[PDB]
DNA sequence: CGCGGGGGACAGCGCGTACGTGCGTTTAAGCGGTGCTAGAGCTGTCTACGACCAATTGAGCGGCCTCGGCACCGGGATTCTCCAGGGCGGCCGCGGA
DNA sequence: TCCGCGGCCGCCCTGGAGAATCCCGGTGCCGAGGCCGCTCAATTGGTCGTAGACAGCTCTAGCACCGCTTAAACGCACGTACGCGCTGTCCCCCGCG
């Protein structure tokens, strides 16, 4: 729950994302430098998330609040809270 | 619906496409483009 | 003899099913854990509701598979097929990010 | 089991199937199809929730 | 024996000169005039002052630049020394057009 | 006319030198003028409608900056 | 997590030609001038043209609950593909007179 | 030198086979949208203002040309060397338990 969750996105389940990229054959070192890509990019999310819970005087994160947090990434398509 | 008729609508249509795509869809999935190289 | 598919003959069928169906395909329960895990050091004990799970694994699922078939195009472009970290790298880097 | 039901597809097939409790509970959905005479429900205690 | 320097290392020194000097490489009136032809089918009858125009050169050439840099590192991904066409291709697609 | 091909092949060999390429292939001399005029065309339609609206015959550098601001480019210097 | 293996990633070397660089000679732009006139532009102006709350108002919503549709196998030749013999691309070699 | 013939015999075509197809129904289930309350800001009216182009001077530089002076382009001829073709190698993750 805290410790060493990075593994919950597993070597089958990076397989299976590239299948839908439409890859045949997934190298060995692929599944932790995409593992690396994945964090990098949930960290730059949740980063804005949190500093925008701190200053929306809220201690819980709302779905929204990601929703803002993506949205000066700067293309704001469907989704929900859009 | 279902949100893979929100997708099917998204990427059939050449202009909804061009103007933006990468935010989430909500749960409406992609369109998996294959290629003419790889299947025997 | 057994019936033993040829590499790259079942993937065929494969794909007419998983394109079509528009489920979840990764374990939930890990993906929570590492939301979480990743949320203590940005702020401790979060109270977690039911939502602003989803829409995180649902977001990052869609910008990595967008990313593996810019990947999958790249390794076209390279007179291949397969993928490789060069491929990742290369996308990643004509993308922006 | 996909080898076991290829089997259930004839009518007047095997007279009796055994399936467990969580089993049943899990394939419910393949399960509601079917139409039957005789269900038997073992330790009763059991399913008393 | 008449001097001719082996290919490869000119181009080298190209780059170099090219890279200090900073100058438009496209003379001013041949962009003057292909601008007056693109426009002539949009709306007729439209005069272009002095400005405006050398804006529209040296964006179109810095974008070029950064795409002509792009596909050099695609190239060097596909591990040659010549640009191609699916290079360019992959540098235009892959920056999200 | 054919003012388009004004580009010489001489500076299109420049230009990808410019890009580090030892070897250009011909084609891709003409591929690089191809996407030039896409871009070029690309910005004018949106000058040309910022033109249209702005009631004035003249193309302007503002003319210029705003059609350049929506696409993205926001380019520095010419109208800043 | 484990193994067979086979299509696919990656390299070595010849081709040769495809740009690349060094010879002359241009086609059209830069600069000096100019004479104008044609578009860009704020000031008296004055009017019409937008905003907001009284009497009404309608209109879409807040909440439930029916029911014609969701999910997919009994039910299944064909599609999709994979793998073993037959005639063959013939290939080819070798030897009496 | 003819060519009879015999062998290496192994490969696309053909027949057999493995799993799925995406509807016909069964059984079970599933929350949209109209309907008792409602509400509430919208829609005209009157007042307030105000500024923003209609003229009108204005002003200032665009521009097309007249007339010299070069600058990279262009063709050609040879260099060469590296993508590509052709081929060989090895490899390690896909399919399956």
């Amino acid at each position: 729950i805290l410790r060493d969750n990075i593994q919950g996105i597993t070597k089958p389940a990076i397989r299976r994302l590239a299948r839908r990229g439409g890859v045949k054959r997934i190298s060995g070192l692929i599944y932790e430098e995409v593992r690396a890509v994945l964090k990098s990019f949930l960290e730059s999310v949740i980063r804005d998330s949190v500093t925008y819970t701190e200053h929306a005087k809220r201690k819980t994160v709302t779905s929204l609040d990601v929703v803002y947090a993506l949205k000066r990434q700067g293309r704001t398509l469907y989704g929900f809270g859009g | 619906i279902i949100p893979r008729h929100l997708q099917l609508a998204i990427r059939n249509d050449d202009e909804l496409n061009k103007l933006l795509g990468n935010v989430t869809i909500a749960q409406g999935g992609v369109l998996p483009n294959i290629h003419q190289n790889l299947l025997p | 003899k057994p019936h033993r598919y040829k590499p790259g003959t079942v993937a065929l069928r494969e794909i007419r099913r998983f394109q079509k169906s528009t489920e979840l395909l990764i374990r939930k329960l890990p993906f929570q854990r590492l939301v979480r895990e990743i949320a203590q050091d940005f702020k401790t004990d979060l109270r977690f509701q039911s939502s602003a799970i989803g829409a995180l694994q649902e977001s990052v699922e869609a910008y990595l598979v967008s990313l593996f078939e810019d990947t999958n195009l790249a390794a076209i472009h390279a007179k291949r097929v397969t993928i490789q970290k060069k491929e990742i790298k290369l996308a990643r880097r004509l993308r922006g990010e | 089991r996909k080898e076991k039901r290829k089997g259930w597809n004839k009518p007047d097939a095997f007279h009796v199937c055994i399936v467990s409790y969580q089993l049943v509970v899990q394939d419910q959905h393949s399960f509601k199809r079917k139409r039957w005479q005789y269900m038997v429900l073992d330790e009763a205690h059991n399913i008393k929730n």
